[PDB]
């Protein structure tokens, strides 16, 4: 039980200073499964996960399992993963393709769209099987991405984005041929809470110029030389949503740092010849510069992350307030060469899987923070989060929006500030962009 | 993946030894954390893979693990293991500085003589026990499918080849910091 | 809080609907174990597990570690597992013989009657005695099976059966030798709710009679016999308790389904025969033709669940709201043919232990069920309990009392219904029947 | 139980591996689901055994075990097996369709000679590692008590006896849709 | 929320009763973090786990990380093991020495004295440093036991510990040369409850001189001797501190129960001997015969307990109200014979490791109480704390305090009281002795 | 305390397998409780070690196990041994009685022989799976090191010294009632 007030209390965007309680507390956590992923629009996978009729992938809004399946008119619907009569899971493998869905337990009948068809012994016990069905979402495409929303009152897929959208379309609206989805998809365990992740993907360059991928900027670097040989980028920019809550940084000018991450071959193909060049023309209308932008991290809150150089993208799964689970996959232009895919498929696996020589400390950096959480002290004083404040201005010549430099916490205060409107504003008349 | 194709005719007394002191040797390697000593069995062309499981219906079981074009957990090769062992002896590199303790009880282990001579296809199941901080515990569980090559070395073999099938579909571990 | 008033809306019987919150919420729990764990009939065992004098069986009365064990005045007592003094439990084996029960902490002595006779340093450290021995419970014997219940405001064991005693002497009542328990009691592991598997055994063939045991009818059915063969029976009955929440069902001139779980040895000591003849003489007081009623189910609320005519039975213990320990075992009458009782152990052993080609289906169901219900939206709308609905009436001319379609969810309804008031109301005086 | 009694005069070294070889493949039909193998190995005699175990104390010991006319987790023939794996291979299998990652590793192998040629009683010891669907982990840990023939099939041996003594009083799985 | 009121009706002093809930409470636990170990005095270790500068050690205050770490001045400062930018563990190692702490997250450089120096970016996105540095605690010593505590406005350590500091002298003060802790500390967990652990060292000898040590006794006993001819020790007494829940208890005369815990060398070095006589000379101004003070328990509330005699120490970590873990250490006097030493490290090891012939049973005991007050019946009636009820005075002729039997809880009556007086009251004002 | 320094020249199979037949036999005693059996094959000169482990950073992984005078999870002689005999078989040793039901998985067996004849260091690997009363299971993992005599006994060897090099900082168990 919690008061509007005792909630706006918990984030203070003008003094930059954050409750640590947000990251701990079980009544919070409650809460936000209502007020936070009860009605924002959730990350599914892509397009490309379910290309042909009736194919579908199992996977998550909050702590709800979902369906995501493609229809006969080439739609997608998304249903929730629960039998109406006693709970049971209706489609019970990961991914595949269905003609229809049968519940294991007492036998009723789906078809692909999640409308209950069958109901045995009918005739002869019973209601409405149109009113009985599994709870349908708002289903809504980017581009590519398939999201998700229960509330029907939640404002669209492209008001929600809003100006983050040409900060998106670096990674999406390369080619008119739209980007594919490399097959597989990565699932682990991660012991912490979700705002820790979905913050770092929004906010925190700062911890990839610093100390924490040390070793996995020495693993991507030749044999005979060391860190003493890798420069650290100083030069780029970060974006905080004009509402939402979502947050973009960059280098500008830091071709290095790609290279070290995606190797020669991607660097190349982000920077130079007729696939950049034709990025440069179709992204030409948001002003920026795409082909010096590299190193890029972005979160659309809530839980949808991803790495829009390296192609990576990932949905954080919330599953108590000191757990998470990680879905990763990764994206390559449809029309990009043999390769170029393979290159962004190898580095990908090599840096961002469970076990990536980058991936490995970003977790492991987040599992020693929640434990930490656990203590009465730990929790007693607020967290930092004053960097780069009142240093952003919507007044720039390159990137659109309010922009500050690439090391900062204003897409962070961005996030905190708008999780916490959500958690204490009701309507949607009052949160509406 | 189907299951591993044994020879009619088994290994002989002395090799099934050489292959099995082999691993044993190797997993000294590792629990021990001597990763300069072990990266140094590996061949130049190795191909070190270990591919994502999902929970497929019977109907749909060729579907289990992924390929050769999709992600994987691991896909490595000699320049990218060794960035990897670079990483895990790295006293900058956190997740395994301070060390985990590592424990790879191998068995089952089941030799294919190929058309090479003194090249062998190997079968074997283990446990890896992973313990790392204060209260860590990670249980691994699964198979290995190697090529390995009779080697003028310490060991007394080199890895060409290794798949590793892990019974898992959502990791439980946070990380993959070990080697399998 | 919980207050009455929203513990009423829970369960709509009128409706046929049902709050999913009630197999999650973590309050909810707590109260069952105080106003229906602490306060009703909760089966412990057969006799025959305590057939001599100091006799013991170590199980438990919700969460509550409870002993049995039998007395030299040849009653059974029951007796909480807790020492007094500091919380140690007194008995520390699953089951044995015993002169007397001593506290392996600080050396407090008990006699099998569960009364404090000895504490170490008494006269020069002490307080009597005959107030500090262990809580005791009410103990009730009905043909075999032994109950217990800590209310002593709670009606007896005879009355809050009810009407139910007809469809548990199908089998307990068959012969004048009575039935015996085999040897060796099953426990295993369930993460899900209690009321998921007391529904199930009350109220629930629909599952049976439909898809969750194909595979289970199909290991039952001759070699030579393929599943599209297999005759799925229709005919039969339900029962649903006057008071109490109680519910059997069963099928009617069916012997084929009989024939798949028991095999044709067990199929002719049920229908043919003295022992068959004899058994519907000794139920002729409840006019039943039990010759002709097979594949029975029956749950005693609230975790009381058996298979009459498979002769299984089991104990549902509470673990949280998320998980339970299934303890099973099997009965046989005393003086059936060796034949038969080896059939009846082989049988039970393969269709209904952890391992059994029955029970391995059931479990993969209401696993899944409790992974979804900790969702939000899983929650947030009501589950169909619609089936039978204004079906059954209290005038059969074969079996008594509230009588429907063996596929039908009355029974369920007043296993919820009497859930719902042992929650909402305080007092017995407004309880009882 | 009381512990195994091995024999005085060891199995030679040829049929030690011979039987520790058996098993390996016999692990390695079960976790790949090659359930029409794995059951071709049982003889029309068979009796595959796993009886109940209880927490006594030492001075009733002897009552550890549930016996012959007790209850148990499994107590199989012939028959009652090809049901099992008439189930375990069905597409409505729900308990294992979507099929679970198990994993035998195979350890610990104690060879006797009975009175009859080329029939053996075999102590193992396993973990058994199961892995269902998206984070269900089970392990499973006990012995093994085999009485084994020679065979003419793919795999050298034959199962005419099997008693499974799993370290378990209360089972910690939801069931027990493996094979042991 | 606990009301005062009904936190002072959990113990009863006066009537000798303990409202098993103390022990299972979640709500109670947060609030024991808050007004228990966010206050409380609490043992760190030794003075000689951190000899030279920069020396440190990761232990816990409550469920909070901290840093001992000893200064260029010869002090020890002890501060949180967390970052306040965004929570990340400063010090990752258990023991070791260090120039500086870095957090591995964002590079936030820290001091061994515990202040942020260094703040990677500063210039370019920031705050002052010396006000972000990690929560200090205040530190004490007392003969060198290290001890910490959070609250500015807790009496000092010389206050807080009271007429209980001669029963530490005990095994503090033996020599001029002080005391030296053995090398290592041993770890483990156990799922019991904290007080439980507590009161054992604090007034439970009982449970040592009845039942729970046969088999620890029948360990260290000839070969010759079987159980029956082991004298069971009777006489002793039993010490309750002034102000504060500390306790302690030994016995009196009874050389032949140190003889089979430690053995022949440590039973001759304690008692007879230049080593022995030098204790007796230096303790005179308490008057106690520490010669014939044998088998001594005691605990320093809340949660570091110790046996002086056998120099045995241990600190006791909560981890909810169903878990701690156990810390354990051992002292010897740093002038004592390597054969004295020796022996002493040997039989701390066979007794009181985790796998210690001792140590094996207290664990069994607790791991079953805490199972048994899951249930709801288990927690409806009050435990017995009437031993030695009104017995002890203040004007023993040996010992200085409240003076009482051995077998008795005065000492565990006083803890609880004090716990009680704990949670109720907030004010120092009131509490202060 | 470094990878264990196998011979280049490995051990005979006749040897191989003898050594390892006495871990399954001696595992064998252990898992059925005959600790009398067992404590036979221990000489009078035995060293039953088992050290504490620490988490430390790469700069300081010297002081990752404790020492000769430091505290240890076990530090005993054939003396102290005997009295923990004594408690684990007798009948108000509560830890043990009930007694709980462990399994001692022991693979990778590595022989060397020492300057004394007869007299070898072994190195092994185990999973000991510890199951108590109702629903307790401790899972350990690690190795040990033996030094072993051929021995006029029953199994034909006894152990002159262990040393059990746990995969663990903080014990997970409550307690260590079990041998390894
Ligand atoms: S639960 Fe879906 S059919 Fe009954
Ligand atoms: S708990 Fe103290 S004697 Fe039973
Ligand atoms: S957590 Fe940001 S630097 Fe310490
Ligand atoms: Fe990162
Ligand atoms: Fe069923
Ligand atoms: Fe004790």
């Amino acid at each position: 039980n919690w008061t509007p007030e005792a909630i706006r209390g918990l984030v203070d965007q003008e003094k930059g200073l954050l409750d640590p309680r947000i990251y701990a507390d079980q009544s919070l956590y409650e809460l936000e499964l209502e007020r936070v992923f009860g009605r924002s629009w959730l990350l599914l996978g892509h397009e490309s996960h379910v290309p042909e009729t009736g194919d579908f992938l199992a996977t998550y809004m909050g702590e709800d399992p979902v369906v995501m399946v493609r229809q006969k008119d080439k739609s997608i619907k998304v249903f929730l993963n629960q039998c109406r009569h006693r709970g049971m899971r209706i489609c019970r493998s990961d991914a595949g393709n269905a003609k229809a869905f049968t519940c294991s337990y007492h036998g009723w009948a789906y078809d692909i769209a999640g409308k209950l068809v069958n109901v045995p012994f009918e005739k002869e016990a019973f209601f409405d099987k149109a009113e009985w069905g599994p709870l349908q979402a708002r289903v809504a495409t980017y581009k590519g991405l398939v999201f998700a929303n229960w509330d029907v009152q939640a404002p669209d897929l492209e008001t929600y984005l809003g100006d983050a959208r040409p900060y998106m379309d670096v990674m999406l609206d390369r080619t008119p041929a739209g980007t594919v989805a490399i097959g597989g998809m990565q699932k682990w365990v991660i012991p912490c809470n979700w705002k820790f992740a979905a913050e770092q993907f929004c906010s925190d360059m700062y911890h990839a110029g610093t100390t924490t991928h040390l070793s996995g900027i020495l693993a991507g670097i030749p044999p005979e030389m060391d860190l003493s040989q890798a420069q650290i980028p100083t030069k780029g920019n970060q974006f905080r949503a004009a509402w939402g809550g979502h947050g973009s940084g960059w280098y500008v000018d830091e071709p290095g740092s790609l290279l070290a991450v995606m190797g020669p071959k991607v660097t190349q193909y982000w920077t130079e010849g007729p696939a950049a060049e034709l990025a440069e023309q179709r992204l030409g209308h948001t002003g920026m510069p795409v082909r010096r932008m590299v190193g890029q991290h972005m979160t659309i809150f809530p839980t949808c992350s991803f790495l829009p150089t390296f192609n990576n993208i990932r949905i954080w799964h919330p599953r108590g307030p000191n757990e998470i689970e990680v879905w990763a996959f990764t994206l390559v232009d449809a029309d990009a060469p043999a390769e170029i895919k393979e290159e962004y498929r190898r580095h990908n696996i090599r840096n961002f899987s469970a076990g990536g020589v980058f991936e490995q400390d970003d977790g492991e950096n987040w599992v020693e923070i929640q434990k930490g959480l656990r203590g009465y002290k730990a929790k007693s004083q607020p967290l930092n989060a004053q960097m780069g404040l009142g240093r952003s201005q919507t007044g720039h010549p390159d990137f659109p929006g309010n922009v500050g430099y690439v090391y900062a916490e204003e897409a962070a205060r961005g996030m905190y500030h708008h999780w916490m409107r959500m958690m204490s504003e009701p309507s949607w008349a009052t949160l509406k962009p | 993946f189907k299951t591993f194709e044994w020879p009619s005719k088994a290994a002989g007394l002395e090799l099934q030894n050489e292959i099995e002191q082999f691993y044993y040797r190797e997993a000294q390697l590792l629990d021990h954390r001597a990763y300069e000593a072990w990266f140094a069995l590996l061949d130049k062309d190795i191909h070190y893979f270990m591919p994502l499981r999902t929970n497929r219906m019977i109907r749909e079981g060729e579907l289990e693990y992924s390929g050769d074009q999709d992600l994987a957990h691991f896909d490595e090769t000699h320049e990218t293991m060794y960035g990897r062992i670079r990483k895990v002896t790295s006293d900058v590199g956190w997740a395994e500085n301070p060390p985990s303790r590592t424990r790879h009880l191998v068995s089952n282990v089941i030799v294919k003589e190929t058309a090479t001579p003194d090249t062998f296809e190997v079968n074997s199941a283990f446990i890896l026990y992973r313990n790392r901080l204060e209260r860590q515990v990670d249980i691994f569980a699964g198979e290995r499918r190697d090529v390995l090559r009779r080697a003028d070395n310490n060991l007394g073999f080199s890895i060409a080849k290794r798949t590793i099938l892990l019974d898992a579909s959502t990791l439980l571990s946070n990380n993959l910091s070990m080697f399998f």
